[PDB]
């Protein structure tokens, strides 16, 4: 028996845009040229690996989103006060 | 900190509504 | 419960370098 029965609700468009939106909060970049630089490919590959691990860690689409958004919350709001507190 | 927290939490979970909606239910 | 990492060192260093902010000066007490 396996509780996972939610993969059929997902789309390739959702997968693509959620990987993209993961990257936007993992590192917002200094300027839009920094999204195109070769070092951002490491950030992008890390975001792809995280997306797949959070997907595999979930028995529902809601739990998958919750796991994505909690790790996004950590990565964004930890650095926003450890490195950007003065805003 | 609250507006940007709800903003971050919503920013991901809105994507399925942006791409394929919820009017089917 | 646990407190394990989520941000590998190679990717961490790239986000750590870019996200800070700084200031500068060059005054003197001389007259």
């Amino acid at each position: 028996g396996v509780r996972k029965g939610w993969h059929e609700h997902v789309t390739q468009d959702l997968r693509s845009h959620l990987v993209h939106k993961l990257v936007q909060a993992i590192f917002p970049t200094p300027d839009p040229a920094a999204l195109k630089d070769r070092r951002m490919e490491n950030l992008v590959a890390y975001a792809k690996k995280v997306e797949g691990d959070m997907y595999e860690s979930a028995n529902s689409r809601d739990e998958y989103y919750h796991l994505l958004a909690e790790k996004i919350y950590k990565i964004q709001k930890e650095l926003e006060e450890k490195r950007r507190s003065r805003l | 900190k609250e507006k940007r927290i709800k903003e971050l939490e919503l920013l991901l979970m809105s994507t399925e509504n942006e791409l394929k909606g919820q009017q089917a239910l | 419960s646990d407190d394990g990492n989520i941000l590998p060192s190679d990717i961490m260093d790239f986000v750590l370098k870019n996200t800070p902010s700084m200031q500068a000066l060059g005054e003197s007490p001389e007259s």
